[PDB]
């Protein structure tokens, strides 16, 4: 699928107070039109919320990968 | 700071579910509560 | 199918030096006996690699994305 | 940090790769120089 050029992005609505003890993952795609995106997708089978960059357990989480 | 230089990324996709929970809302930053979580 | 689950990390291997405008987007996860993963999609089928977190542009990416 | 414990990030099938173009090596935390590139 050949990236094309125009500004979109993934997911456009973010979810706030989800659990981080409830996701397994994040994904992140940084698209020209959002600030960060990331995507996040919920233990055992459940729904995918897409997560917003600046949400505190997502402050430690970054901050954490980062330097500790 | 070449995080934030935009690399070439569409037609792909996700799908929307639903904002639920909260939806709408930003950092605290730091700790929120020092420990009162009992 | 059932939720067979163990403790395992994705990737083994890690990428310090992938190009940043040649991935597309990034995969978190944190892993039992590795640090912090992160596996990153190419532009198109060249292959998927492994990110190392403690790649350079990583740490960009990571402390840019708090809030930007 | 609020985050200490893990998920089960398992339950994942690609294709692992290996050492490729370098993969063997630590950050400068940031900035290799502060945008040197003229």
């Amino acid at each position: 699928k050949p990236v094309s050029l125009s500004y979109r992005c993934p997911c456009r609505f973010f979810e706030s107070h989800v659990a981080r003890a409830n996701v397994k993952h994040l994904k992140i795609l940084n698209t020209p039109n959002c600030a960060c995106q990331i995507v996040a997708r919920l233990k055992n089978n459940n729904r995918q919320v897409c997560i917003d960059p600046k949400l505190k357990w997502i402050q430690e989480y970054l901050e954490k990968c980062l330097n500790k | 700071m070449e995080g934030i230089s935009i690399y070439t990324s569409d037609n792909y996709t996700e799908e929307m579910g639903s904002g639920d929970y909260d939806s709408m809302k930003e950092p605290a930053f730091r700790e929120e509560n020092a420990n009162f979580n009992k």
